């Protein structure tokens, strides 16, 4: 059991009422099984893309989850992870600067 | 320099397996299999990959089917060794591959199995010896010097690996050789005792590979697109500090300042 | 061109 490593991110970088990609990139987990929602202003996203699975030279894991979105100044973004190595869900939240 | 990779899982369901293999050439994904699918086919992940014709596919997708099979039998044998039963859920992966030269000549053939997540056996850089990674990997090493299996392999990573790597190479010249070069940009973030986070940006860049210099430095990432981002940070006083981007789409190393 | 392996683990 290894523990997943989160990135939130932005495909472009962030304006303010811009339509942009929001991004989830889901890292260095086994087992394969794992379960990831996207979060605005702390609820769930509907629409959102996974990508198929694959991993790395390592054996580990990696999957990426992806939303549109238009950011705004008052707005939250977070992705929310659910996996067998984690006791509760890990969610982490995107920063501008990160 | 070059690279074709085959990467392959099989996961056992609780009370039939899951077999998923992934493509790559030069670390793009190019075909993939997957038996979840209504059909289970190799499709193309490539758009250059769509030159192939029908009996590609064909071909390709009953080598997948013999795959699963042969990960069914494998992950059976696996349960005896280590002394467990019918039926959990497990995890058996596999990746191969040839490394290419510059002048298109083999550089490196690979070949190795996990079990959990683990290493479990290594074909070794001499395509003939192999590597176990614990005791239970010991019973298959002995069976397979027996059988000679380490000379099928070898044949593999000298011959079909190598030639069909290099018919993939032409097929997509446009999109595997292209590059694309990282926009650099630096952000200012001040923070706790007079101390300012200097983080230079790369994004939009293709190939992957990049090595950024000035110390928090994330992982690649990608963009979605078909380009990478990546980041790294220094911690600063009041900036005499120059951050240097090397990347091959880029005539000259990108220097760099707040 | 994938590969088929030989004798089972």
């Amino acid at each position: 059991q290894k523990t997943p490593q989160i990135q939130v991110y932005s495909r472009h970088p962030p304006e303010n009422g811009k339509p942009n990609i929001l991004n989830c990139y889901v890292t260095q987990f086994h087992p394969p099984h794992i379960e990831i929602q996207m979060l605005k202003n702390g609820k769930k996203i509907p629409k959102v893309e996974m990508s198929d699975m694959s991993f790395s030279k390592d054996w580990s894991f990696y999957i990426l989850a992806h939303t549109e979105f238009t950011p705004t100044e008052t707005d939250t973004y977070a992705c929310r992870v659910k996996h067998d190595s984690m006791a509760e869900p890990k969610t982490v939240y995107w920063d501008r600067d990160m | 320099p070059h690279s074709m990779r085959y990467f392959e899982t099989a996961v056992s369901r609780p009370g039939e397996p899951r077999y998923i293999s992934v493509g790559y050439v030069d670390n793009k994904e190019f075909v993939r299999f997957d038996s979840d699918a209504e059909n289970p086919r190799y499709e193309p992940r490539a758009p250059w990959m769509e030159q192939e014709g029908p009996e590609y596919w064909e071909r390709e997708t009953q080598k997948a089917k013999g795959q699963e099979q042969w990960f069914r039998v494998s992950l059976r044998n696996l349960l005896g060794y280590y002394n467990q039963s019918a039926g959990g859920s497990h995890t058996l992966q596999q990746m191969s591959g040839c490394d290419l030269g510059s002048d298109w000549r083999l550089l490196r053939g690979y070949l190795q199995f996990a079990y959990e997540g683990r290493d479990y056996i290594a074909l070794n850089e001499d395509l003939k010896t192999w590597t176990a990674a614990d005791m239970a990997a010991q019973i298959t090493r002995r069976k397979w010097e027996q059988s000679g299996a380490a000379e099928h392999y070898k044949a593999y990573l000298e011959g079909e690996c190598v030639e069909w790597l290099h018919r993939y190479l032409k097929n997509g010249n446009a999109t595997l050789l292209r590059t694309d070069s990282p926009k650099a940009h630096v952000t200012h973030h001040p923070r706790s005792k007079g101390e300012v986070t200097l983080r230079c940006w790369a994004l939009g860049f293709y190939p992957a590979d990049i090595t950024l210099t000035w110390m928090e430095l994330v992982e690649t990432r990608p963009a979605g697109d078909g380009t990478f981002q990546k980041w790294a940070s220094v911690v600063v006083p009041l900036q005499n500090y120059t951050c240097r981007v090397y990347h091959e789409g880029l005539p000259e190393p990108l220097t760099l300042r707040w | 061109a994938s590969l088929s392996n030989g004798p089972h683990l």
